[PDB]
């Protein structure tokens, strides 16, 4: 028993001394105070009007008042009894309050927040446990640990930083050291030369100091110093400040790769006020809330059946067993006599345990069974993330899949499912593995769905799944057989997809103490566990307890990027993936941003570390929030299964972004849905659509379009009014919008509009992906100072199948160009393009430096495409710009007669090998190539397991290893130097002897 | 052994058959030695179940144990077979219900037998037999309703045979002390001498020394340790026996022999049930009054006509009594059907009832009192509502569970444009209605998780296509105040006319089972 003072809300303050059991659950506790207040209060009419479910359970530790959210925990695990114990306290004080409705300003919050999301997270109608709202309070620790420990001037001013070597093809541009900054301030401009390592804050100071005589004419008052400004961007909000060397910020690097002057303005800084968080609603949940003990406390061994209140999972000895009733659906899909049966599926990853299914019969509106499938794995055996597949197949008077659903076995507060369930299936519309496939949530559409009722077990008491004790562990050993340790390093050095034969399972489960020693090996080292039994499970937990060589190793985004596949759903590999993350710069998890949100489709559970990670990272930098929150409302409001999970982790951001960032995504959210309306619009309706959008536009200017807001793909660009005599609508089967705004900035340097393509009725992820893997092929190339010049532009999917795109000014179409001279017949002359640049560029030296742009940037296209295998293009989808740079657009769908690459005779000629012969841009070209491929081979693995993740949360329809395998042989693995070499070369030749043999066949493909 | 032999091989086939219980029941109380042979296989065969996972052989053997244990003439104090059982059980809380809830009260049985020996034998005998004490008092009574015509002769002798009065409070208090005595003190106890003494004392000292002890177990039956209730026991009956003047007959060193002490016969009552309703009851009431928490068990005995009009008393007898308490006053109702449609879906749900039960002093007597002992667990029938709005605005809530005909075939037991809406629903609880009106001349309502009713249709229209269908909810309306008759479970003397509007769906005193 424990004794705890309850204080009531009934006045003076009553009181109430009571022992609790220990082992009891909260819920019996408050039955308890309830029944103890109905004789000991003066008053009981007050607690006999209301009940126990009308009031909190709030105690104060350490000046903050938490909350007993689990109606169920167990009480002695709850932290206030640590508390208290540790502090020597006895009676504890638990203050009971009532529950009040929610103010009218938190409901115009709630809504506000629910717009800018796009989805109602309060939402309670598809839902058959509490697991979403209890991470909606399990998530509030986090972000006010965040928010608490945040400098207010560089959250305000986000500086952008990396600390990455400076490539050699930018040392040849920094002469002696130095670097030439042209800083205005109102009308007046001055050239200083300063050295490449100083701070933003000696470059002021000498500044002040160089002009101090002068202040005037500068505009600077007098009793101002250096203290009170700061440098930013021209034109751009980019402020450059912090303790940083000069050459470390992106903005001047950029400038420099692109031979630019840095043109900086003096201005004041923004004020950290504007960045206030409202004051939280909820009181914190108390921290061991999902925690169920260890196994000697839930045993039912060595105990009395009357003190029996918990079970512990591992002394159940019984097989599973689960109860199909039947499958319904309103209205049969397909008219014929089939036959349907349900499979059954225990699942771990995409690791099939078990296996059950029923006796086919015919394919009615409702098809009863009453059957109970039993399965041969253990009720102690079951893991903590197993997932009951249900599978609907449908046979012919083989089997065809139609609907599927999951559902986990062991909750978020780790116990076992039971009871009756009726679940709302999947339908498998257009392969072998998808992400969409291992969603835990049921179908929106309960009224027109097929609907499986299922029924698990009850038990007397709650089955809980014990937390495995860390204990020493016994293992010593000696050194291993000089045979054996050299297979086990060849079993290591293999590709991450080639498969394990169980000889191999075994070798490395057998000295899986040696395997520790080599960081390289855990990705395969935990592929041999089997998860289908508790003791290699609990010698899993004390093999991961020494962690030291993990801890001590460099970090590789390559091998920490595959212990969060779909392959590993252990939360203890996941964790320490994170943990490994967690040192990454800000500058790199840019690079990665979308992936790791994409790689929250694979957690078992809402509530994860890699959920908490990007929470953090996301509440720390003002330019990781501005791209967390795009992604995460782009996957919110396409795809319908897993909507909810991506809702409450963007609600648990936007409550601590601050009012400036709401400002932004309102102001941003409203262009958005006015230029979408405006686009359907346009549609359903020569010169009738061009008055049309010419009057719809001036007309929204009469409505609320801001006249100011952040361009969604450059959250440093700051567009204003529409340009509305200078908008149109595309010639195309989907009729894009090309917008022209301008910039709102006054400090800009020149007139150029910012031109926006505004694109309906397509989907854009696809092109997101592929340009991320390109800016990340452009770091990895980067870092071995090659410059391919690639100019991967800006597009971001907005929502459902709507998209905003970036222009590229003075860049046009090679089919355009052909088509200038040809017309539109399908023949090519070879020399078109060369004509044309050389028009656009009339000085020679513009057009040798255009010729090598040129060169480059098709090298590095080539490679890229050839290596993501997307080179087979049509030439209307390739652009080329005045300056000569290269590049692909629409690459949303390419995701008898093939070539590896678009190599057309054109790019040839401009080149200068007209036929066969071979000139010095062709052999700079080779070499180029060459170089980059191996580069590329270079990060393998890397590679190999962003393609495998491209395509498991990529293109919708099912894929299987044959499509992942291309990647494995494209980059030509476990082969040398000069075999990779001599096969780039081969697919060059290859493109070399085809001509416009394909291009002629996509001509005639479109045409027919 | 060859006695071991023959008890496993009765085990054996009684757990495979009517009669193959009775028979172990008839083997094993010949010697007192015989019932921990038993139990000791039965514990090894649960512990067999309990490894394989045998979810369908853990209840039969759950009643064999709480039916033996019950009578064990004595456990010697060197034998530890209830601690192994309760160690056996202990493991079964791990499984799914109801075996769980079978097995927690079989512990309790098992403690409360550990600590205070003879209690769980005495407590049925107290109530059943009427003589309990004035601290806890309790009663059980059983009142054997038996159709005089519909059943047969033997039955009738068996109830003639129960319904004479078989012992006297004289000897059932000493009956009652020989077994409270016996089971405490073994063999170091002489039986003869106690009953050679017991038989000259008075009813007043045999009710208080009976109170004594009953009080006495009743005490030690709540001691927390196990171990020191039974000392506590046997001194408290010790100074009882001196205070009572035999101190000569406990604690001989010398040893004599067990004998075995049935369970005395039960009070019965046997009244003549010609009629259906169970209005009967309140008039047996008026001697109960004189006659006099309790229980009554009600065996009606059955037959197929009987079981739809049983069903159908029951039915007041439910809902009458819920509304207006008349017997339950006093009384826990129990009612026992004895196989003589309520027996077939019985025996679906719990085969021992079928396999006892429906195979069926003389061994039919043995045999009906042991499965009225024995049988706890209830089971619900599926029943379904019918709401009948007459014409001039009457409205009758009837409640059948076999058929229900409305149509010419109604007034032929005893065409129209019927308008006929029916509402069907699936396992996911969707439901899809539907409103087609037929005209035809009879409709029948056939008894088809629940259980969705058919509606059947006679279309014979004819000028100078009769087709069935499932339904889970139907409503039949008249056309216009038009008469049409209302059939029930195939009634031939309680069919309605002139009903206009009929409106059929889906729907202590429990029927009592084995499992």
């Amino acid at each position: 028993l424990i004794p705890i003072e309850f204080v009531l809300p009934t006045s003076t303050p009553e009181t109430a001394l009571l022992h609790v059991a220990g082992h009891g659950n909260v819920e019996q506790m408050k039955a308890q105070v309830w029944l103890r207040a109905l004789e000991t209060s003066v008053s009981a009419d007050f607690y006999h009007r209301l009940g126990p479910d009308h009031f909190l359970l709030l105690y104060q530790k350490k000046g903050q008042w938490y909350e007993i959210y689990d109606k169920y925990q167990v009480v002695q695990t709850l932290d206030c009894l640590r508390y208290w114990k540790v502090l020597h306290r006895s009676p504890g004080q638990i203050h009971v309050v009532q529950r009040h409705a929610p103010s009218e300003e938190t409901l115009a919050f709630q809504r506000q927040l629910n717009a800018l999301i796009g989805y109602d997270v309060t939402d309670v109608s598809n839902v058959h446990d509490d697991e979403l709202e209890f991470t909606r309070r399990r998530l509030v620790t986090p972000r006010m640990a965040e928010v608490a420990g945040r400098d207010p001037k560089l959250y305000a001013m986000h500086p952008w930083v990396t600390s990455k070597p400076l490539p050699e093809y930018l040392l040849k541009k920094i002469t002696n050291n130095c670097v030439f900054i042209v800083i205005h301030r109102s009308t007046t401009s001055q050239t200083i030369k300063v050295s490449a390592d100083d701070t933003p804050g000696t470059i002021l100071q000498s500044f002040f100091t160089k002009m101090a005589k002068k202040k005037s004419l500068m505009d600077i008052p007098e009793s101002q110093n250096e203290r009170d400004f700061v440098l930013r961007v021209c034109g751009r909000d980019e402020y450059l400040v912090g303790e940083t060397p000069i050459k470390n910020f992106q903005w001047v690097r950029q400038c420099l790769k692109n031979g630019e002057e840095i043109h900086l303005v003096l201005d004041t800084p923004p004020d950290p006020a504007l960045d206030e968080v409202r004051k939280e609603e909820w009181p914190l949940v108390d921290d061991c809330t999902g925690v169920t003990g260890y196994h000697e406390q839930l045993t039912i061994h060595g105990k009395d059946h009357e003190s029996v209140f918990t079970v512990s999972l591992w002394d159940c000895d019984r097989k599973f067993r689960v109860k199909i009733r039947g499958i319904d659906i309103p209205v049969l899909p397909r008219t014929a006599d089939l036959t349907v049966f349900v499979e059954a599926n225990i699942q771990y990853g995409q690791q099939v345990l078990c296996q059950r299914r029923t006796s086919p019969k015919p394919f009615t509106e409702e098809v009863l069974w009453n059957v109970w499938l039993e399965f041969s794995i253990k009720i102690k055996d079951l893991p903590k993330g197993a997932l009951l597949n249900l599978q609907i197949y449908c046979g012919k008077a083989k089997a065809q899949l139609l609907y599927y659903v999951n559902l986990l076995l062991i909750d978020h507060r780790f116990l076992l499912r039971h009871g009756e369930y009726v679940l709302h299936m999947w339908q498998l519309s257009g392969g072998s593995f998808n992400a969409d496939k291992l969603t835990s949530a049921t179908n929106p559409d309960k009224e027109n769905s097929m609907s499986i009722s299922i029924l698990l077990d009850n038990y007397c008491h709650p089955i809980a799944l014990p937390k495995h004790r860390p204990t020493p562990d016994p293992e010593v050993r000696a050194e291993m057989p000089n045979q054996l340790r050299k297979q086990l390093e060849a079993i290591i050095a293999t590709d991450p997809l080639n498969p394990l034969t169980a000889e191999d399972k075994e070798l490395l489960w057998h000295f899986r103490y040696e395997s520790l020693k080599d960081p390289k090996a855990y990705p395969k080292l935990f592929s041999s566990v089997k998860w289908g039994q508790q003791e290699i499970v609990a010698k899993t937990y004390q093999l991961l307890a020494k962690r030291e060589v993990w801890d001590q190793s460099a970090l590789d985004v390559g091998l920490t990027m595959q212990l969060l596949d779909c392959n590993f759903s252990d939360e203890n590999v996941r964790a320490i993936a994170v943990q490994k993350l967690e040192s990454l710069e800000d500058d790199d998890v840019l690079h990665y941003l979308l992936q790791l949100v994409q790689a929250v489709k694979f957690e078992p559970y809402h509530d994860s570390a890699l959920a908490r990670f990007l929470l953090k990272r996301g509440l720390r930098n003002k330019r990781i929030g501005h791209f967390l929150f795009w992604f995460l409302r782009s996957e919110i409001a396409q795809s319908r299964h897993y909507q909810q999970r991506f809702a409450v982790i963007l609600e648990a951001y936007l409550r601590g972004c601050g009012t400036a960032m709401l400002h932004d995504f309102t102001q941003q959210v409203q262009v958005i849905d006015m230029l979408q309306k405006v686009t359907i619009d346009i549609k359903s309706l020569s010169s009738q659509v061009i008055s049309q959008l010419k009057q719809k536009l001036e007309n929204l200017q009469n409505l609320n379009l801001p006249q100011s807001f952040r361009v969604p793909y450059d959250p440093g660009l700051k567009a204003g009014a529409l340009v509305i005599e200078k908008c149109k609508v595309m010639a195309s089967k989907k009729k894009p919008l090309w917008l022209e705004f301008k910039c709102a900035d006054p400090t800009a340097l020149s007139n150029e509009t910012i031109g926006i393509i505004f694109k309906h009725g397509d989907d854009l992820r696809q092109d997101m992906l592929i340009l991320q893997i390109l800016r990340i092929m452009e770091s990895i190339w980067e870092t071995e100072s090659l410059d391919l010049c690639l100019l991967p532009y800006g597009c971001i999917s907005t929502g459902d199948k709507i998209g905003m795109i970036e222009i590229v000014k003075d860049a046009t179409t090679i089919a355009k160009i052909q088509q200038s001279t040809v017309g539109n017949t399908g023949a090519f002359k070879d020399e078109v393009l060369s004509h044309w640049l050389k028009e656009k560029c009339p000085i020679e030296e513009k057009f040798q430096a255009a010729v090598e742009r040129f060169v480059y940037s098709c090298a590095g296209y080539c490679v890229a495409t050839f290596v993501l295998g997307i080179g087979d293009r049509h030439n209307d989808n390739i652009m080329i710009s005045e300056t000569g740079n290269l590049f692909h657009i629409d690459f949303g769908h390419i995701l008898k007669e093939r070539v590896p690459f678009v190599l057309t005779p054109d790019f040839l000629f401009v080149m200068g090998t007209s036929g066969k012969k071979t000139s010095l841009h062709f052999q700079k070209f080779q070499d180029v190539c060459v170089k980059a491929y191996l580069a590329l081979r270079h990060h393998t693995n890397l590679l190999i397991i962003l393609f495998s993740m491209m395509l498991m949360t990529g293109m919708p329809q099912l894929t299987s290893k044959e499509d992942i395998e291309y990647i494995r042989d494209a980059l030509t693995v476990g082969k040398s130097e000069e075999d990779a070499k001599k096969y780039f070369l081969d697919q060059i030749e290859v493109c070399r002897d085809k001509g416009w043999t394909v291009q002629f066949n996509w001509f005639l493909h479109l045409v027919l | 052994t060859c006695t071991e032999d023959r008890i496993q091989h009765a085990l054996e086939r009684c757990l495979h058959l009517c009669l193959n219980c009775w028979s172990l029941q008839e083997l094993v109380s010949r010697d007192p030695g015989h019932f921990l042979i038993l139990l000791e296989q039965i514990l090894q065969k649960t512990r067999e179940v309990q490894e394989k996972g045998t979810y369908d052989l853990l209840a039969p053997l759950a009643l064999l144990f709480y039916s033996t244990v019950l009578c064990t003439p004595h456990f010697p104090p060197d034998s530890d077979l209830l601690l192994k059982a309760a160690r056996t059980y202990h493991r079964f809380l791990t499984w799914p219900v109801p075996y769980c809830s079978i097995c927690q009260e079989l512990l309790t049985f098992i403690d409360a037998e550990l600590k205070a020996p003879g209690i769980s034998y005495q407590r049925l005998v107290r109530a059943e037999q009427g003589l309990s004490t004035r601290s806890h008092r309790s009663s059980t009574v059983t009142v054997l309703l038996l159709n005089p015509v519909e059943v047969q002769a033997e039955f009738l002798d068996v109830a003639d045979k129960l319904s004479t009065p078989g012992p006297s409070p004289h000897s059932a208090y000493i009956t009652l002390l020989l077994h409270a005595f016996q089971a405490t003190f073994g063999a170091h106890c002489d039986l003869s001498g106690l009953h050679r003494r017991l038989q000259s004392k008075t009813l007043a000292e045999l009710e208080a020394i009976f109170t004594e002890t009953a009080e006495a177990q009743e005490l030690a039956s709540g001691i927390g340790d196990a171990a020191e209730a039974r000392q506590w026991l046997r001194t408290k009956l010790q100074a009882v026996g001196e205070k009572a003047g035999f101190p000569g007959v406990l604690d001989t060193a010398k040893p004599g022999k067990l004998r075995t002490i049935p369970i005395p016969v039960a009070r019965c009552y046997t009244y003549s049930w010609n009629q259906d309703s169970f209005d009967i009851l309140q008039e047996i009431l008026l001697k109960e009054q004189e006659l006099l928490a309790s229980t009554l068990r009600v065996v009606v005995f059955g037959s197929d006509r009987i079981s739809g009009k049983v069903a159908r008393a029951y039915s007041n007898l439910r809902r009458l009594e819920n509304n207006r308490p008349l017997l339950t006053r006093f009384f826990k109702l129990q009612f026992f059907y004895v196989p003589v449609d309520i027996s077939h879906y019985l025996g679906m749900l719990d085969p021992w009832y079928e396999r006892n039960v429906l195979g069926l002093l003389p061994i039919l007597a043995d045999m009906l009192l042991y499965y009225c002992r024995f049988a706890a667990r209830p089971v619900l029938l599926q029943v379904y509502q019918t709401e009948l709005t007459f014409i001039t605005g009457e409205k009758t809530t009837e409640i059948f569970i076999h058929s229900l005909e409305l149509g010419h075939s109604a007034a032929t037991r005893a065409p129209l444009t019927l308008q006929i809406i029916y509402s069907k629903g699936a396992i996911s609880g969707r439901s899809r209605w539907s409103n087609m009106e037929k005209l035809c001349t009879s409709v029948n309502l056939s008894k088809a998780s629940t259980e969705a009713l058919t509606l059947n249709l006679t279309e014979v229209v004819k000028r100078q296509s009769t087709s069935q269908i499932k339904v889970d909810k139907v409503q039949i309306i008249g056309s216009n105040s038009c008469p049409f008759a209302v059939c029930l479970d195939q009634d031939e003397r309680k069919i309605l006319q002139s009903v206009i509007r009929c409106e059929v769906s889906p729907c202590c005193l429990p029927i009592m089972t084995f499992s």
